[PDB]
């Protein structure tokens, strides 16, 4: 085959509903955590605990 | 639903409730209500329904031995510039605190807020909540049964609430709930 046979090949597609739900959930949780920590650090802040 | 799951914590020797000796269940609940309240501060709801639910849940966690029994958060949410649903939820939490912790200064805070608040609906609601969940009844011996409190509430019935006709009936209801139909007993 190597002498004259060519087939294109693609990357492995992840079409799984479980891991797609997990990816979208974890990315949404991480971006909202990053956003809220950035907005609490660059403004006036409160704390449930002393100096937290 | 997160607030309904909270069972009373197993404090040992009245151990101070700090962050390290928190329940492993309640840390997840506390993280979720912190996330919800902070996200309400940036993307608000329709009538701050999540603020009301999170203040109610923080009062649930304080009623059991999980969060320190401190009314300063609810006292900051009960200021004038907030929405009225947040205000009445925070004042309900302060009324529950001054019933459970027998706080004198919180009762004086609530009576001062009855006397001079801009919104009269909030004054009527504070008298209503302090009638429904009274700091003491007539049967109880409490530290808050002075002649000073009897004189304050009699002055609030007599003068002070003379301009509303609904604050005066609420003060009559509060005096009836606290001291009854006869002479206040805790008096010379």
């Amino acid at each position: 085959p190597h002498t004259y046979i060519k087939t294109p090949t693609y990357r492995e597609p992840v079409s799984d509903y479980q891991v797609l739900r997990e990816k979208a959930a974890s990315q949404r949780r991480d971006v909202e955590r990053a956003l809220t920590r950035f907005m609490a650090k660059t403004g006036e802040t409160q704390s449930l605990f002393k100096d937290d | 639903a997160l607030a309904n799951s909270v069972t009373p914590a197993v404090s040992v020797n009245n151990e101070v409730r700090t962050l390290d000796n928190l329940n492993p269940d309640v840390r997840l609940i506390l993280e979720e209500i912190t996330r919800f309240l902070n996200m309400e501060k940036l993307l608000p709801s329709y009538r701050h329904t999540i603020t009301v639910s999170c203040l109610r849940a923080i009062r649930v966690l304080q009623k059991n031995g999980h969060v320190p029994s401190d009314p300063a958060l609810f006292k900051s949410y009960a200021e004038y510039g907030h929405f009225v649903d947040i205000r009445i939820a925070a004042l309900e939490a302060v009324v529950d605190y001054t019933k459970v912790d027998r706080s004198y200064e919180e009762l004086q805070w609530l009576l001062n807020m009855i006397q001079n608040d801009p919104v009269p609906y909030v004054r009527h609601k504070i008298l209503n909540m302090l009638t429904k969940n009274p700091p003491f009844t007539k049967n109880m011996e409490s530290p808050l049964c002075n002649e000073a409190l009897v004189d304050q509430l009699w002055k609030l019935m007599n003068s002070g609430t003379s301009h509303d006709w609904r604050l005066r009936c609420g003060a009559v209801d509060l005096y009836f709930t606290l001291f009854g139909l006869s002479r206040p007993s805790c008096l010379p």
